[PDB]
This record gives structure tokens, C-alpha cells and sequence, in this order.
């Protein structure tokens, strides 16, 4: 049911290969947590992840949505 | 900074003056644990809920330290030491070699 190990793994993987890049990885991490939220209601590691992503996104001043490509 | 992992450590018994009581081996690969413990810890199955909570508390209060990189699995070694009448005695020594490191 709870798929937080896969979110943790993907984020650790993304940060091993390298602030613009970290914010992307943090947004993917946030998206991943949201997608398994329903199966992690009582999971401690899950709620720690959600706290850590927010803490890390406040640091490095990440945007929650990610930049759009501008017109040609 | 490099994250929590196992590092080489060969213990030479001559270098510590232990060759007088240790007949065999002349030394052994002991290893040691070292490295930073950053969020997320729960990407390892050898950490703990307390270490995960401490890391969360540390992020809100820097006075509370981060988890520490320590051995989470140790293995035994057999050694020969000298007994009475210079009798060579085989003995197993538990928790001598690092087999795994984790953030605790
Ligand atoms: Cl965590
Ligand atoms: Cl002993």
C-alpha cells in the first residue's frame, strides 16, 4: 500500500547526479508523495518526507509548479 | 559532504602492541562508519523511526543534532591468544567487523 520508499529512492537517485536541479527533484518528490498520500495516511516516513520536502523547498526558494517554457 | 557509509580500517596488532597476546591473526579488517545523515533517512531500512523524527526536529531546531553514522551490523572473528603454559587458545570475538552502516 504505502509507496514512500519509491519516492525516497527516486529523490535520493535524482540528487546523487545533482539549486534549479534540486528544486525540480523536490517537486518530483512532492508529486510522488501526493500520488501515494491515500495509502500512507498513518505512515511516519511519509509524513516526515512531506515535512522535509517543504523544509527543503523553503530553503533554496523553490517554486511549487516549475517554470513554463516561454513563447517562441 | 559524503553520506553515511563503511570505510576501510585494517587493524594492525603490532601498531597497537597487541601482537604480544594475539598469536594470530597479525591484524584484521575492522572497517568503520562515517558520513553525513541527511533527509531522507527512510531510503535505508537500517535507520529508525526515532532517527527520522530527530532529523525532522533538527530541521526545526538546529540545537538538536542530526542522526549519527554508526555500525548497524557487526560480524565476529576468531583469534588465537596465549594462555597459561604458553597454550595457544582459539576464541571467537563478537562484534569485531562492520558489515553495515546506518543513521541512528
Ligand atoms: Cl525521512
Ligand atoms: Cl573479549
Amino acid at each position: 500500500q504505502c509507496k514512500i520508499l519509491r519516492c525516497n529512492a527516486e529523490y535520493v537517485s535524482s540528487t546523487l547526479s545533482l539549486s534549479g536541479g534540486l528544486c525540480r527533484a523536490l517537486r518530483s518528490y512532492a508529486l510522488c508523495t501526493r500520488r501515494t498520500a491515500r495509502t500512507c495516511r498513518g505512515d511516519l516516513a511519509f509524513h516526515s518526507a512531506v515535512h522535509g520536502i517543504e523544509d527543503l523547498m523553503i530553503q533554496h526558494n523553490c517554486s511549487r509548479q516549475g517554470p513554463t517554457a516561454p513563447p517562441p | 559532504k559524503s553520506s553515511c557509509k563503511r570505510h576501510p580500517l585494517y587493524v594492525d596488532f603490532s601498531d597497537v602492541g597487541w601482537n604480544d597476546w594475539i598469536v594470530a591473526p597479525p591484524g584484521y579488517h575492522a572497517f568503520y562508519c562515517h558520513g553525513e545523515c541527511p533527509f531522507p533517512l527512510a531510503d535505508h531500512l537500517n535507520s529508525t523511526n526515532h532517527a527520522i523524527v530527530q532529523t525532522l526536529v533538527n530541521s526545526v531546531n538546529s540545537k538538536i543534532p542530526k542522526a549519527c553514522c554508526v555500525p548497524t551490523e557487526l560480524s565476529a572473528i576468531s583469534m588465537l591468544y596465549l594462555d597459561e603454559n604458553e597454550k595457544v587458545v582459539l576464541k571467537n570475538y563478537q562484534d569485531m567487523v562492520v558489515e553495515g552502516c546506518g543513521c541512528r
